[PDB]
Order: C-alpha cells, then structure tokens, then sequence
C-alpha cells in the first residue's frame, strides 16, 4: 500500500527522539537477585510518603459535599415530622 | 374521562370522594364528578376523547 | 416417559400416542393372537425374528 | 524474517499485541480498557445463550426469564453474571473516562480518538435500556413510558415519532418485540467502533502520567504488561463472581420482579444506578422540550474540552488548582446520582438545579479560568525582574 | 537433576499441566462437598428424612 | 492552546507593575514548590509539550551540548516514577537552575509564523 | 414522605440460611407447607411451583404424588370432542382457588390477593417484612387514624392500611413432628418455605461459589508473584551521564 | 371481516353479516362467562370447535 | 435437539444462531479482502498485471454499476410477479411430526 | 509499525516490473470523440466470432449429459406403466 500521514512515535530503530550521547546503562538479571525483597519498606514507607502528599486534594472536597447531602436530608426529615408541618405548607407553596 | 395523569399515570377509583365522585389515594388527587383536580397538586384536568355520536354509535377514538 | 397404565385403551383400539414427542402406536391383545404374527416363515420375508423377540409379554403391545 | 512478521493477519497481532512499544512509566489505570474488551465478550457470549431460551411476546416475556432460571441448567450463572456484568462494565468506563480527563489525553494528537469514544458511551447507554425493557417487570413499562413519552414535545413532528417508536398507541406488544432485535443488533455495532477506536491509537500511541513525551525508554508490551494485565483480570473475576453468587440481587430492585402491569402505577419509578445522574439533570428542567435537550447535551459537551483546556502542559500531575477542581467535579457527580433516586421534594429541587450548574460550568467556566493563570504563575515564578 | 526432567521439557510440561488439572478437580470437588455437607449437619434433606422415622 | 505571545505580554505587565508583583509573585513561587517536578530532576521547559509545529522548530535549533543533557533528565524522570520514590535532595533542581532556556527560540518561531500569515492574507490599497 | 406512608422499617431477625457457608432448613420448609395448605391457600396462588421439585427437598416421591392426586386438571378432549377431567401428576403446577381476576375481587371486597411464588424477592425487607407483616397486627389501631370500613391497620404496609386481616393465631395447626404450632413459629416457617419457592438454587449456588472464589483468589496471588518476578530488571535498573564534547 | 370492505361487499353489509354470530366476550362482574355478536375486527369462525 | 425429537427448544435455539452467522461472515469478508490487497488481482491471460494498470475510480466503478442495475432488474421480476417459483408449495402446510409428505426436497441449491 | 513480507506487486512508482524503455502511447480525449459508435460491426461481428470459437467446448459436454438424463427418464417412465411391471419386478430385487 501507500504511506500514509506520519505520527509523533515510531518504530524500533527509528523511534523519533532526539539523538542521545554520553548515557549508560547497568543492569543485572532477575534470577540473579531475591524477590519479596523489601516490601515492607514499602507499604509502611512509600505508601504512607504517597498518602500524606496527594490526600487533601481528594478530602476537603469529599468533606465540603458530604456536608451537604446532612443538612438537606436532615431538614426534609424534619419537613414531614408533625412539627414541621406549619413550615412545609409554607416552603411546598 | 381519560385517566392517564401527566405526571403521574395514576387511576383514580372510582366509589370515593368527596362529591359522590373521585378520590385517588396518589397525592390526594381528589377530582370533581365532571372530572376536575380539586385538592391534590396534579397542574391539570385531563383529556376527553373525540368520541363522537352517530346513533347506535359513539365513537370513541 | 408418557407412561400409560394397563386397563385404559380397548378392543377395537389402536390410539396412537405422543409419547416422547414421537408417533408411537399401542394395541390391545387377545391372548391367541400371536400366532397370529408368527403365522409364516420368515425366508418370505428379511430378518428371522420371533414373537419372543417382539414384545417381552407380548399381549400389550408398543 | 519471523513468521509473525511476514504473515497477513499474525503481522496485526504482533505489531498490537507482542512488539508494540509502551512508555515505561505507565501505570496501573492504564488496564481499564483491557478489561472493558473481557467484558464485551462476556456480556456477548452469556446473551447468545439465554436468546435461545428467551420470547419476546409480551405474554410471555416475564415468564421466559423465569424459565430461564429453574428450568435452565446453570441458567441462574448466565442471568446474574449478565445482570451484574452490566453494572461492571460500566464502573471500567467512568474510570477508564476519568483517567483521560487526568491526564489530558483528550488533547491533540488524540482529538480523533477521544471523539470515537463519546460514540461508544452513547450506543452503550442505548443497549443498557433496550435490555431491562424485555424483562418487562413494573420497572420495565413505566421506565419505557417516561422516556419515550419525551419525544413527543418536538414542535410539529413528536406525536408521529413516539407512535412510530412504539408500533401503536401505547408501550404494547410490538414496542417489546422491536427492543429486542435491536438490543441484539447495537452490541456488533460497538465492536466495531472499537476496532477503529485501536486504529487511532496506534498512530501516536498511548500517552504516560508524567505528560512528556516517551520515545526516549520505551519497554515491549509482551511479558510486561501482558503479565501486569492478569493481575487486574483475576481482581476483577474475584469480585464479580462475590456478587454473582453470594450477593446477586443487591444492585437491582425488587419491582422488577413484579410483572408489568399498565393499570397500577408503581410509587417510585427509578433507573438502574448508571443512568441516575443523567435523570436527575432532565428532572431539573421545568420545560419537557429544553430538558430532553440539556440530558443530551451532558454527554456531547465532552466534545468541547480539548479547545477549552487552555494550558502549554498535559495533565495535572503538577498542577494544584486543577487538581482541586477535577475531584469537585467527581463527588458533584455522585450527589447527582443520589437525588436521582429521591422524591421530588423539598431540598431535593434546588439541590440538583445547582448541581446540574456546575456539571456544565466546569467543562465551559472553570477549566478555561484555571488554566490560564496556571500558565502566567509558571512564568512569574522563574521570570521576574 | 530436577530442571531436566520436570521443567527443561515442553511436552510432559504442558502435559503436566492437564494431568493435574483433570486430578485436581475431582479431589478438590470431593473435599468441598465433604466440608459443606458436614458444616451443614442437622438441616439437610438426608438427616430429615432419617429422623421423620415413623 | 495559549501563546507564549500571550504570556509573556501579560507576565511582563504584572511584573513591571510595583503593586501586582508584590502581590501575585509569592502566590506563583509556592505555587512552584507545591508542584513538585524540580523533585524529579526536571526543569519546566521540559514539561512542555511537544507535538506541534512550532516546538518542533524550536528544538532543532537548540545547540547539541543542551539537547543531550534534556534527554537524561527525561530518562531518568521516567525512571525514578515508575519505581514510586523521589530523587535524593542533593539530585533536585534548584531555582537559580530553573532557566528558561528554551523561550527564545520559541518566540523567535512564533513571530515568523504570524509575520507570514498576516502576508497571505493582506488588503492592498490603490 | 411522612414515615406513614413509607412504612415501618423491618427488624433484622436471626435467619438460620443467613450467611455464606448455610442452607436452608428442610424441616421448616415442610412444616411451612402445611400451613401454606391449611390457612394461605385458600386465598393464594402458587402458580410457578411444580409438584415434582418438592421431591427430595421437603417430601418424599410417594408423599408427592398422593397430594397431587387430590386435584382435578383438565385433559384433552376425548373421541367427540368432549372436555373431560383427570387427577394430578408430578408435571403438573399446583393449583389455585380462583378462576380469574372477577371472582378474587368478588371474593376479597374488591381487592386482589397476589401471587406468592416471588413475593421474598419483590419487597423491600425480604423474609423479615414478611414475617414482621403477619405478625404485626395491634390490637387497636392508634387512636386517631381513621380506617374505611373494610381494611385493617398494621404499621408494616405503606399507608397503613391493608385489605387483609390478621389469620394466624395460637394452636390452628396441630403439626407432625409435635412442635408447638405457636403463631410466631408458623409465621417462620411460611417464610422460609416461600424463599425456597423464589430461589430453589440457594443451597447448590452457595457452594459452586466457594469453589469459584478459592480458585480465583489464589491466580490473583500468583500472578502478583508471577509480575514482580518478571519486572525485577525494569526496577533496579541505573543509569549515568558523562556530557560528551560539544565538537559534533 | 374487515378485508372483505372495499373488496367484495360494504360496510354496512359486512357488520350485518359479522352479528349472526355469536363470539365469546370476557367474564362478567363475578367471573361467569358472556356472549357477544361478531365485529368487523373479528375474524370468520368455524363450524366445529376440535 | 434438546429433548427428544425436533421440538420447541430446537426452533428457539435456530433462529438466535440464524441472527449470528451473518456477522461472522462478514468478519471473514474483511480477512478476505485484506488477502487480496498483498498481491491483487489477477488477469484472463495469466500473466503479470504490473506493466499496465488503470485505477479504480471512474473505470471500474462506473462499470460495476452495468452489472448492479441488472442484478436489481431481475430480482424485482420475481419478487414482484413470480414470488414463488423458487420454492415448494408444502411450506405453507403448517408443520406437523404425525404426517410424513410423500417427497422430501430440499430448495434446488443444496 | 514495521514492515511485512513483500510481496508480488507494489504500488504508483514501484509496482515492481521491468524497466521499460522505447514505447510511446497516444490517446484522445473522449469528448473530442463521438461514443455509440460501431456497436453494430460489434455484436454481429465479435460476439460471432467469440461465439464461433468457444462453443465446441460448451456443447459437446452438455449433449452428452442431456442424452443420458433423457435415456434413463424414458426407462423410468417404462418401468412404472403395465407393461413393464415384469422388468420392475427383475431390476427392483
Ligand atoms: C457523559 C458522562 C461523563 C461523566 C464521567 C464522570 C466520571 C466520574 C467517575 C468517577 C470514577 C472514579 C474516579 C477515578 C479517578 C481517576 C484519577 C486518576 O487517574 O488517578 C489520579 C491519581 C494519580 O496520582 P499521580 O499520577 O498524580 O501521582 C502522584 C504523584 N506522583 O490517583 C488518585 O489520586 C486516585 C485516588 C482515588 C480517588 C477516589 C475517588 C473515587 C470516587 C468514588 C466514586 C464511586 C462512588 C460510588
Ligand atoms: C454490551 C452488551 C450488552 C449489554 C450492556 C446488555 C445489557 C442488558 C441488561 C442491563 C439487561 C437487563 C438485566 C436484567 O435482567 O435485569 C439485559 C437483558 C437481556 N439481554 Fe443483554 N446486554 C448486552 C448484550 C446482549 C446480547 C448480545 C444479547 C443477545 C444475544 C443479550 C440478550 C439479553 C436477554 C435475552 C436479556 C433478557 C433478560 C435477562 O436474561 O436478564 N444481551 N441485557
Ligand atoms: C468498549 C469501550 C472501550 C474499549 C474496549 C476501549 C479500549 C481502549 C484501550 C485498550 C486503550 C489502550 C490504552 C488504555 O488502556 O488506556 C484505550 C485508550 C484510550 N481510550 Fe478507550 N476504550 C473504550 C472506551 C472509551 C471511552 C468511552 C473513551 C472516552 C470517552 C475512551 C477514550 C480513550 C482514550 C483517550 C485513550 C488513550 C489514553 C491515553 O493514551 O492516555 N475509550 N481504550
Ligand atoms: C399465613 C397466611 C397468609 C400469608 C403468609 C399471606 C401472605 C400475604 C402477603 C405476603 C401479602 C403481601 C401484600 C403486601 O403487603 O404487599 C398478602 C396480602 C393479602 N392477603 Fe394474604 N396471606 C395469608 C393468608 C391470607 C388469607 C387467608 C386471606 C383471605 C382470607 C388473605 C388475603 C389477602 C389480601 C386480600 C391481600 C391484599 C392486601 C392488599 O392489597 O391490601 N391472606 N398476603
Ligand atoms: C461470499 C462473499 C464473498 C465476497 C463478498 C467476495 C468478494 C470478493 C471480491 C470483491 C473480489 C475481487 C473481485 C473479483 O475477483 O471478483 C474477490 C476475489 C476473489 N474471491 Fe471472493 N468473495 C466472496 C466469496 C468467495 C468464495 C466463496 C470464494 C472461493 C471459494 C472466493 C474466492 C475468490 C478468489 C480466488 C478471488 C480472486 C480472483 C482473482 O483475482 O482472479 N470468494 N472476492
Ligand atoms: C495499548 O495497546 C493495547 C492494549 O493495552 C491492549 C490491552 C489491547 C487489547 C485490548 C482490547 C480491548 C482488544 C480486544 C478486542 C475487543 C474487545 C473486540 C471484541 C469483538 C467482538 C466481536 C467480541 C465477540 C466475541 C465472541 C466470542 C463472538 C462469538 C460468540 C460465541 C462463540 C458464543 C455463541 C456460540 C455458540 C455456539 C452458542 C490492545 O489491542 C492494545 O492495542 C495495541
Ligand atoms: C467514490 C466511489 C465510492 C462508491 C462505492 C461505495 C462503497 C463504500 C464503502 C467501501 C468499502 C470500505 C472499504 C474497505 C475497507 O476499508 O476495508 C476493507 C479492507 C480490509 O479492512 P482493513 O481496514 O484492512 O482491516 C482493519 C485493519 O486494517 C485494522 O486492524 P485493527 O482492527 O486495528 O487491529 C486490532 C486487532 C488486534 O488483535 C486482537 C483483537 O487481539
Ligand atoms: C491482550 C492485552 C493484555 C491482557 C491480558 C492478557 C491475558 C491473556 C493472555 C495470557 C498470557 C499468556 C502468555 C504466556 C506465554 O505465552 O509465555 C509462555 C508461558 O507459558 C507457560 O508455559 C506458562 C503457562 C502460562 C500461564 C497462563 C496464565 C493465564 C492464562 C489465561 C488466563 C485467562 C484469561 C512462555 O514463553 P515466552 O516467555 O516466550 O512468552
Ligand atoms: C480487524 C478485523 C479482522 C482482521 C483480523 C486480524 C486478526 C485475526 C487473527 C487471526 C489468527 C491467525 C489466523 C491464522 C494464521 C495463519 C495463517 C496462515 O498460515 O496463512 C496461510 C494458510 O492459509 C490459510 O489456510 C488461512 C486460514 C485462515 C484461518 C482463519 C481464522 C499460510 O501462511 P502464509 O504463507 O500465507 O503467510 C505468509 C507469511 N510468509
Ligand atoms: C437500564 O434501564 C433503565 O434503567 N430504564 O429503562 C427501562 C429505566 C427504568 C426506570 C426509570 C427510567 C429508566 C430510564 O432512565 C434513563 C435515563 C436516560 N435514559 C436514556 C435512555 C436512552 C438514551 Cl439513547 C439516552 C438516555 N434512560
Ligand atoms: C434451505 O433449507 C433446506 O433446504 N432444508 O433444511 C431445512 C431442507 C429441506 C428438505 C430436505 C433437506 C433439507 C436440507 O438439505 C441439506 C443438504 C445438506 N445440508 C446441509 C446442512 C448444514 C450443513 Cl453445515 C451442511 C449441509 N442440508
């Protein structure tokens, strides 16, 4: 077939980065090293260092809408009470 | 008298009142014997079919 | 199993039933007539087979 | 050259499956759309053998399903894998779209492949509701009821498309018949869309958290991420098979189980979970014919993000303020859903009124807002005389 | 030594593989329903049956 | 997306400004530090991305001795997020550092682009 | 909504078939039969329950098939055409009392009485609505609420009002196995045969699911140790950097 | 019945042929079994019932 | 079957594998094609193609388009004034297991 | 992606022939022409000679066929009349 309109990627070989020069690499086999190795040291480390960074940007929001959903079902709860039905046939109008 | 209420589908029975007429136990929807809301928040009365009169005939449809 | 039982079809009855969604014929015997069926020889016809070989007790018959 | 190289059709599989070159860095997030292709084929395969046991009539419908599950031998593991590998697959999705709002994988080079995906999620919802019609419980007519009943607002030309829509004058017989040849029809047309759905990711390839680019370490796909995706595939088989066998009945309701009736109105009408945040923003439009249109739109304003994100950077790993707001836009949308299974009541109203504000404000107000002053902070910081 | 006989080898290997999962199924059928059975005593159908002994 | 054009006029305003630069710098610095890409041994300019027209120019014109040190801050940022941990603090960027060394060459791309534009598109007088 | 018109919530009641290693209880389920026989049927259909899926589960195949030969089905027409009437067999459906929707509202003041085969699944609350249902009927109604005349008052049934008066009470059923026939131990033992009547797959789903479970979780284990065994090179691989002469 | 209108006879005559007989109506009040006389939306019986 | 004869669950479990082989012949349609794009096309001669070609635009297009009208003219010919030439009058006495026709034929292209 | 294995053909600029060299073509356009222009000396002339040529080949195969399917209808028909019950009779054992 004919080629087609080229890409931001490549192939092996011809990846498309820029041209690298002075970089080494050392590396050793896994049948040579211990799995399990440090898995604690782990989960009581990393996981921990991971949680207190990026965990008041999930809970004052969770915190700010939880709040919410109370005070409505709180209210309604009171809107069909016997004591609330004075405010119900005010708010319902 | 259709009974398909807009914002329900509720059916009224029949039997039951006020008037001699109409209650649901839906919202309160209380109807007039000619069928009119009259004390439940339904916004309208609903439609009557062009059944029309031609003897031996009415042809609802 | 559509199973019938025994006293239910007659004499002059031959009902032809859909037990197992199949048409299967029964009949009702007399007990002189399976001689009746082994009435010949059988080089007339196929397969030498025998009354024995019909129908265990052969007065019902499937 | 190797066989899997030369070969018409294995040549496919390798430069997919066994060569393809992934950044090094991708994570654990990157395995949902592996299990939304597991999960189109169990949907599939579980459906083509209970429609050999299935009727259509409306006379005998309900009763089929029942059939299905005393009679059937292992008929109960097909129904309940079916009915709860429907929620599953669309808990993969949500995350699977979540994920791509994160990490800007939406932006150019990949505008055509977000595009192909916003069809998917349309003709997936349409499915999901043709097949709870042919269960015809008391959910079943009276959930068919409310929504085609809305196309009868469009000026001058609705009252002929609902009675087109159901082959009479009401939801009947022939409205339950055509749902279901249909509901078997729209699956063969996702898979499709799927296949092209691959076809534009091969072209730029998959994107990595950091936003930068990786065609300096790239790692192949075979025995390092063909063995990382059975970590997620056996998770995903545990919990399932926990909810099919243990707890088969809890994502469901009980008026389902009830046979359809037109003449007893239930006391509330409620959709499955998945389809309560889009029923919830219909409820809040006063108007019949503004509020089939702003449910529409909810899913086709997704459609707009990549000319609105206005940032020299990809994603949000290294942005604060656009962090904050992507996780008020996730619990905004399971308060949505919340008072979609809630009477129409006092504060239920206002509550989804300002809630359904801000579904459409994030995509068109905020993001726009945010990510220009994020660009001019970056340049103070390091620039300034 | 070990790896010559069970592992090198890539026929009694994946032969293997199916030999024990034809083994393994029934053993592990046998003691499931061996447990269930007994965790349940008193309220099967079997122990009902032998004590409405009249 | 938005220029640099873009940026750097309203950038430049505010820092000229005595009263908006006392107040919007502190706001932009810890807006820096919270970040956190200096903690993976990067520079902001290497987080721009790169599959457009424009930045593809600029970066052919960078000089060779900066464009192989680029490549190694990005294979060992890769490497030190699919690991899960930070650098050591004696490996993290620090803010004098922090250069825009890839600015100019952007700007100078940018003016080209809309120069020969506004050209192929002009209304002559008589 | 008021909590009226809601109804009162169910209590959480100590079910024998509660939890996911039990089954149910066969001696219940027969002796709940007997008072589906002797105080529900003549009121209710069961019309989804076969005769013979109770063989082997509460009654014995010659038990079976003398209860099924006590009713009347119709058989085909005979050599002319004419209807005739046979006695029961195990494929046949057990039958109801009425013939159709007229004669159960003629029968029941207008009102319609529904079939029992998936009421455990079609409510809110399960078996505990219904056993706090039968047993649930005060004495008085509160002072206050007036009800038409025609209905009863138990605070279980939304609105609170229902079409069908209290019928258990102490000592009705004298049962085989001499248990006391109180009316909270036959109110349990009719729930318990009508979850058996909406999920006959209870006790053999309950343990297929113990072998799918052990199997699956012990392949996400494996494959953990599988992954980080494979991936081993990846991480702890290093990398160094001498900047090369800027002659090129 | 109604095919035949417009084909072979009219309207008034087909709806005066359709009510010499008889076709079952649904129960009454108290669930007994009626009778009605034939309708264009019917279709043409039968002389024997098996 | 399952059961015993040809029976209800037998036509059931027909029609829902009739709906589904039609899509998987389409699935083979595009395997097909995509064999055919590698080497092409051959010639009535049995010679190489690859001195002489033409595109298929506006060639070849437009004489497919002889042959689509024709095939159109002929099948409405026969849905239209011979609608059941093609077949055989037993399949419209509705099935029965107790009556065996005296031939049993199947359409003329098995 | 990366490369398959080639084939027989390939496309515009390198189909993959021989190199040709010394042949010139001439063409007209075809609203310079008139069209319908001979189809008469067309199918009087070439469909009568394609026919002359290629229908030995056709029919000499299909009057063998026919003549046995007729020789054994007309033995069929004479089997099952009166006067041939005798040979039914022989060839039917
Ligand atoms: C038309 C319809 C379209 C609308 C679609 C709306 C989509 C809503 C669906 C909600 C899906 C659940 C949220 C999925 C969140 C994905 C976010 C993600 O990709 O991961 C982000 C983050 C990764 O962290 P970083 O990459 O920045 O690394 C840290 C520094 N190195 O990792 C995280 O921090 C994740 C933390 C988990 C957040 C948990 C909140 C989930 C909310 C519960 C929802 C379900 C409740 C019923
Ligand atoms: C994307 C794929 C599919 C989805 C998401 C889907 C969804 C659903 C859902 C939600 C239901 C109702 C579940 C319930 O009973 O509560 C259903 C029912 C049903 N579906 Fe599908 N379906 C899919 C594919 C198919 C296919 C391809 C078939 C047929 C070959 C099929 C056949 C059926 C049948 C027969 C029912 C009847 C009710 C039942 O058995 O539960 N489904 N489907
Ligand atoms: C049946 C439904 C779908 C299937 C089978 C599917 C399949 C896939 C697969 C296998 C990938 C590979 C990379 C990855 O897993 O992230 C992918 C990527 C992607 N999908 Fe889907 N997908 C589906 C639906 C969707 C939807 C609904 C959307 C958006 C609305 C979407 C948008 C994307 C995007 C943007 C990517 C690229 C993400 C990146 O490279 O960072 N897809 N999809
Ligand atoms: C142990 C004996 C019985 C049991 C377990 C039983 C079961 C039930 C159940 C579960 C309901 C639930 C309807 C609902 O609340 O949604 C019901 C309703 C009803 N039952 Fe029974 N039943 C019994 C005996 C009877 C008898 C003997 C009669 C008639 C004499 C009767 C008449 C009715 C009626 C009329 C209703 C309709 C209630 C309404 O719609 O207001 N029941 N029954
Ligand atoms: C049933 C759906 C089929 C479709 C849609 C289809 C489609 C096509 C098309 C478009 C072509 C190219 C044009 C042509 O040569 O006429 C072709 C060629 C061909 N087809 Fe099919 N085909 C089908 C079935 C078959 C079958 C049943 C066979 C053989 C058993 C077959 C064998 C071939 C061969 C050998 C060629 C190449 C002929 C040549 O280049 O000289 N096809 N097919
Ligand atoms: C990042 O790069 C990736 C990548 O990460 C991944 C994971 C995948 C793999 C992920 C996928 C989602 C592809 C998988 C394909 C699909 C989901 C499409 C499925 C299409 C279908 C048509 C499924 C239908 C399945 C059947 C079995 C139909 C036949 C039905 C039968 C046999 C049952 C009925 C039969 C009888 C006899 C009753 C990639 O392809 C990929 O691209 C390079
Ligand atoms: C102007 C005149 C027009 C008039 C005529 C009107 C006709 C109009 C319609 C024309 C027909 C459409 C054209 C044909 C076509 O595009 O497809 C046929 C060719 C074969 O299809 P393919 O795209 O090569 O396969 C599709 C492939 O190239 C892509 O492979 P992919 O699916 O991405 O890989 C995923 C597999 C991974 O493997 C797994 C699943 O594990
Ligand atoms: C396609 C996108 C990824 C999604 C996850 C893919 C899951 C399906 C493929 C399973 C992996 C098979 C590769 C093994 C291989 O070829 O290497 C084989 C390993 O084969 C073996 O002998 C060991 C048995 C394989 C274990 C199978 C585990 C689960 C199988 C499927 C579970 C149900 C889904 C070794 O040869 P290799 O290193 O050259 O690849
Ligand atoms: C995207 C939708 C459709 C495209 C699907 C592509 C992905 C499908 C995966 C197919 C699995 C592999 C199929 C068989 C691979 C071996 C083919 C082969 O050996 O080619 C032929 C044998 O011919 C056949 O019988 C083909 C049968 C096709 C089977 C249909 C499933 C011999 O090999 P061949 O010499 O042609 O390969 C060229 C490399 N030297
Ligand atoms: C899974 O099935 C249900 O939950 N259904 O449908 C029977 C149900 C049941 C009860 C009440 C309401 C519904 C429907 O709720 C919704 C909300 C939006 N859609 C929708 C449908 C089609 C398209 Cl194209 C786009 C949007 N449907
Ligand atoms: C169009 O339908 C008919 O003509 N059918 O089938 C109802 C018919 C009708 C009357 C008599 C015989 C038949 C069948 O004749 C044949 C001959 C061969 N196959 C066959 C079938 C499946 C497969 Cl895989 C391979 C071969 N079927």
């Amino acid at each position: 077939g004919p080629p087609s309109g080229k890409t931001y990627m490549g192939w092996w070989g011809h990846m498309g980065g820029p041209k690298q020069k002075g970089i080494t690499s050392y590396a050793v086999s896994p049948y040579a090293q211990k799995p399990l190795q440090g898995i604690f040291h782990n989960a009581v480390f990393n996981s921990f260092r991971r949680f207190k960074s990026q965990f008041l940007y999930v809970l004052i929001p969770a915190g700010i809408y939880w709040y919410w959903w109370k005070n409505g079902n709180e209210y309604n709860e009171f809107l069909y009470s016997k004591a609330g039905r004075e405010e119900l046939e005010r708010v319902n109008v | 008298m259709l009974g398909i209420c807009t914002h329900l589908g509720c059916v009224p029975i029949g039997e039951a009142g006020d008037f001699g007429g109409w209650f649901c136990p839906c919202h309160g929807s209380h109807y007039d014997i000619s069928g009119r809301i009259r004390k439940g928040p339904a916004p309208l009365n609903l439609e009557i079919p062009a059944y029309e009169f031609d003897g031996d005939k009415v042809i609802v449809g | 199993k559509v199973e019938v039982n025994l006293a239910a079809i007659p004499l002059g009855k031959n009902v032809v039933v859909k037990w197992q969604g199949k048409p299967v014929f029964i009949r009702h015997r007399t007990p002189h007539e399976i001689q009746e069926a082994n009435s010949v020889d059988m080089s007339a016809l196929k397969d030498p087979q025998t009354d024995a070989d019909r129908v265990k007790d052969p007065q019902w018959l499937i | 050259m190797a066989f899997r190289k030369s070969n018409v059709y294995l040549s496919l599989v390798n430069s997919y499956i066994i060569d393809s070159p992934q950044p090094s860095s991708i994570n654990y997030w990157w395995n949902m759309g592996s299990l939304l292709g597991l999960c189109l084929v169990i949907q599939i395969v579980t459906g083509i053998f209970m429609a050999m046991h299935y009727s259509s009539n409306i006379e005998l419908a309900f009763s089929s399903v029942e059939h299905i599950m005393r009679d059937v031998h292992n008929g109960y593991i097909l129904r309940y894998l079916h009915a709860n590998g429907a929620s599953f697959f669309f808990m993969v999705m949500f995350m699977h779209m979540a994920k791509g709002l994160y990490y800007g994988s939406y932006r150019s080079p990949r505008v055509t492949l977000w595009n192909v995906g916003v069809i998917i999620f349309i003709l997936t919802i349409a499915t999901a509701f043709l097949g709870y019609c042919c269960v015809y419980g008391q959910m079943s007519h009276w959930g068919a009821t409310v929504i085609t009943n809305l196309f009868s607002a469009i000026p001058f030309v609705g009252n002929d498309i609902v009675s087109w829509l159901w082959g009479g004058f009401s939801v009947s017989n022939p409205t339950i018949q055509r749902f279901f040849a249909l509901h078997y029809l729209v699956p063969f047309i996702i898979a499709a869309m799927v296949i092209m759905h691959l076809m534009a990711l091969h072209i730029h390839g998959s994107s990595n958290p950091l936003g930068i680019t990786g065609n300096l370490d790239r790692i192949p796909m075979h025995s390092y991420f063909i063995f990382k995706d059975l970590v997620t595939v056996f998770l995903f088989m545990l919990i399932l098979a926990l909810f099919v066998f243990y707890s088969p009945n809890t994502l469901g309701h009980p008026d389902n189980y009830i046979p359809g009736n037109p003449l007893v109105t239930p006391a509330s009408i409620v959709p499955e979970w998945y389809l309560l945040p889009f029923y919830a923003i219909l409820r809040s439009i006063p108007d019949k014919l503004l509020g089939v249109i702003t449910m529409f739109a909810a899913i086709l304003v997704l459609l707009v993000l990549p000319f609105t994100d206005r940032s020299v950077v990809r994603g949000n790993t290294f942005k604060v303020l656009s962090k904050f707001f992507f996780f008020i836009f996730v619990f905004n949308f399971v308060l949505l859903g919340q008072i979609g299974a809630c009477h129409v009541e006092v504060p239920y109203v206002l509550m989804g009124q300002i809630a359904t504000f801000i579904y459409f404000a994030y995509f068109l107000i905020i993001v726009p807002v945010i990510s220009t002053i994020e660009n001019v902070l970056f340049y103070i910081g390091r620039v300034n005389k | 030594s070990l790896y010559k006989t069970f592992f090198k080898r890539n026929a009694v290997f994946v032969g293997t593989i199916f030999a024990g999962a034809f083994v393994f199924q029934t053993v592990f059928d046998t003691a499931i329903t061996s447990w269930y059975e007994n965790h349940n005593k008193g309220k099967l159908w079997k122990d009902v049956k032998a004590r409405i002994a009249a | 997306p938005q220029s640099f054009t873009s940026i750097a006029r309203i950038g430049d305003y505010i820092l000229k400004s005595p009263v908006l630069s006392k107040l919007c710098v502190p706001v932009a610095n810890q807006f820096i530090n919270l970040a956190g890409y200096k903690k993976l041994g990067l520079k902001f300019d290497d987080l721009i991305a790169e599959e457009n027209p424009i930045m593809q120019t600029a970066l052919r014109r960078l000089p060779e001795d900066e464009s192989y040190a680029r490549a190694y801050r990005i294979i060992r940022a890769h490497q030190t997020e699919l690991t899960h941990h930070l650098l050591p603090r004696n490996e993290w960027i620090k803010a004098q550092e922090d250069v825009p060394y890839l600015l100019p060459y952007i700007l100078e791309a940018e003016a080209a682009a809309k120069e020969k534009d506004e050209l192929d598109n002009i209304e002559v007088s008589k | 909504m008021t909590a009226a018109e809601h109804g009162l919530h169910a209590p959480a009641y100590a079910w024998s078939h509660n939890g996911p290693f039990e089954t149910f209880d066969h001696a219940s389920i027969r002796r709940g039969y007997q008072v589906y026989r002797e105080v529900c049927a003549a009121c209710h259909s069961l019309d989804r329950v076969a005769w013979r899926t109770l063989v082997g589960v509460s009654h014995t195949n010659e038990e079976v098939r003398n209860m099924a030969e006590e009713f009347e089905y119709d058989d085909e027409p005979d050599e002319q055409g004419n209807p005739k009437k046979r006695p029961g067999k195990l494929s046949d459906y057990i039958p109801g009392p009425y013939p159709n929707e007229q004669a159960a509202r003629a029968a029941n003041q207008g009102a319609l009485p529904p079939d029992l085969s998936l009421i455990v699944k079609a409510r809110h609350g399960g078996c505990d609505y219904i056993f706090s249902l039968l047993t649930g009927y005060p004495d008085e109604p509160p002072a206050g609420v007036a009800l038409p005349p025609g209905s009863n008052y138990n605070p279980y049934f939304p609105g609170g009002s229902i079409a069908m008066a209290r019928v258990l009470f102490d000592d009705m059923v004298e049962y085989e196995d001499g248990t006391p026939a109180t009316t909270s131990q036959m109110a349990k033992d009719v729930t318990t045969f009508l979850n058996w009547c909406a999920e006959p797959e209870h006790d053999e789903r309950k343990r297929l699911g113990l072998k799918t479970v052990i199997i699956l979780s012990s392949l996400y284990l494996l494959s953990i140790w599988v992954k980080k065994f494979k991936w081993a090179g990846i991480k702890t691989r290093k990398f160094v950097f001498n900047p090369p002469k800027p002659r090129k």
